[PDB]
């Protein structure tokens, strides 16, 4: 006599299946559901718009899940309409990874999601996100009125103009607590062009390159220095130079709050232990679940 | 039975309906109604005029504009305003801006 | 232990046969979902590395 | 006329049940061997895809 309060299924139910499924649920005053979690299930634009109706119809969905579902250009048309302001839908936390929507998909979910103040957590990783796409994510950020809590932006093309971008946006945002950027092809390092006697002149063209990503670096540190709520940070699988490490260590020393984050892996390894040694002192303290004597 | 009472004063306790979400969107949603007036009230013909206006007064192209240049802003549109009242609206703009000159 | 005194049982052949085949059926069920499973996770390194290709493939273009 | 003659024929529950039971794993495993199929032809071109980007790194050292 229980309720589907939430669904985790990880089949394929093919969009005639998931289509029929979505629309008998939109169709049945179910409000119990609170999260459905699916990776792979492929519901796509059809599917997207069922749950769609289904989420306007009862709006009582809160979580959902949808990883590696080969959402298309037409289901993020679908989720950024359906994420309306005045649509007051209940969803928590949403999730689209392994999904190459790319600019068009991401401006499709912008549409509402761009402003939208609905979920907690919202994830796009590995989805090949591509840099100038990254405008519309910079319109989140500039923002005065936040309540939501993650933004996941590992594995995307956003590339060093997503980062100054993003950094730029975070000089205004105040609230946002942990991001994650890692695995973008963020290239920090220029590259293997260490002996300068190979190419006597590399040093005197090489001028805006290098110039524009030490204003990156900067930037970074003054936001990290700024950031009195972002402590969470994902740099891993990207392309980190030394210097630029080294420059985030000392940055960081003044702020001392931050929890968590993460470096490339190339990075100096004496620059490593040092980080490593500085943050231990950042490690939030577990608070233990208060077991309530139940009476 | 024996009048037996018993009312209750019901004092609404501030334990229902807390925010659960704390620090990026969520507020989204009333600027967002708000921008719909101009989102709707407004002919676009205004947004264009004004987006040519400011791109125009956004003399380094940095979308900002300092106290200087937002008064010159407000007045190029004809508005008038006590001193007072819009520096503390420019000021919390501002420091929703902190890193922003 | 050696002796083969198997007094002469006329079990139900058709329940027995019954229950072999839908345990053959759940342990081929089984095998596939843990092909499958195997599969994705293969398919999903190999686009890591694709990606991670994408943004690598530095150092010798330089050189 | 089908309308009235529903007679209660005693038909055996439990045979019926191990038929579609059959029936059902047997499409289950059509299923999952398709998703397999799928998942494979996925992996096998994503492996080719990583291979053929260190051998963009290829191509463009044998440019």
């Amino acid at each position: 006599d229980e309720n589907i309060e939430k669904i985790h299924l990880w089949e394929e139910l093919g969009p005639v299946g998931v289509r029929s499924i979505m629309d008998s649920l939109t169709e049945i005053p179910y409000l119990h559901t609170k999260s459905i979690r699916l990776w792979k299930v492929k519901a796509q634009d059809e599917g997207t718009r069922t749950i769609c109706n289904y989420m306007e119809k009862s709006k009582t969905i809160e979580y959902l899940d949808l990883m590696d579902n080969q959402v298309g250009s037409l289901g993020c048309e679908f989720l950024g309409r359906v994420l309306h302001p005045q649509i007051e839908i209940p969803l928590l936390k949403l999730k689209l990874d392994h999904n190459e929507f790319g600019t068009e998909g991401l401006m499709q979910l912008a549409a509402g999601l761009c402003m939208n103040s609905v979920l907690e957590k919202l994830s796009l990783n590995y989805c090949a996100i591509t840099a100038e796409g990254s405008k519309y994510i910079q319109q989140i950020l500039s923002f005065v009125n936040t309540n939501l809590k993650k933004l996941k932006m590992k594995g995307n093309l956003l590339k060093n103009e997503g980062v100054h971008q993003l950094f730029r946006a975070f000089k205004v945002n105040k609230t946002l607590e942990k991001v994650d950027l890692s695995d973008n092809q963020f290239d920090t390092t220029l590259g293997d062009d260490q002996d300068p006697e190979a190419n006597p002149n590399f040093f005197e063209t090489n001028k805006d390159a290098i110039e524009h990503n030490k204003q990156i670096i900067e930037n970074i540190c003054e936001v990290l220095k700024a950031a009195d709520t972002l402590l969470y940070y994902d740099f891993r699988f990207n392309n980190i130079s030394k210097t630029d490490a080294k420059a985030i260590i000392d940055c960081l020393e003044a702020n001392k709050n931050i929890y968590y984050m993460e470096l490339s892996e190339h990075i100096p390894k004496d620059l490593i232990e040092r980080k490593k040694g500085l943050m231990k002192k950042r490690k939030p303290k577990k608070k233990k679940k208060k077991k309530a004597k139940k009476k | 039975m024996d009048n037996t009472g018993k009312l209750e004063k019901q004092l609404v306790t501030l334990n229902d309906g807390l925010p659960k979400k704390p620090a990026k969107e969520i507020i989204e949603e009333l600027k967002h109604h708000l921008y719909q007036d101009f989102q709707k009230f407004f002919s676009e013909e205004k947004k264009q005029q004004y987006q040519n206006n400011f791109a125009l007064f956004d003399r380094d192209n940095d979308k900002y504009i300092n106290l200087s240049e937002l008064k010159e802003l407000l007045t190029s549109v004809n508005i008038t305003f006590p001193d007072d009242e819009l520096e503390e609206l420019y000021n919390e703009f501002c420091l929703t801006s902190p890193e922003a000159d | 232990m050696s002796k083969k005194s198997g007094k002469g049982k006329g079990k139900n052949d058709g329940d027995e046969l019954g229950a072999e085949k839908e345990q053959v059926l759940r342990t081929k069920v089984e095998s596939l979902i843990q092909r499958l499973g195997h599969e994705q996770e293969r398919a999903d390194r190999a686009k890591a590395a694709e990606n991670e290709l994408r943004a690598r493939l530095f150092d010798l273009d330089k050189d």
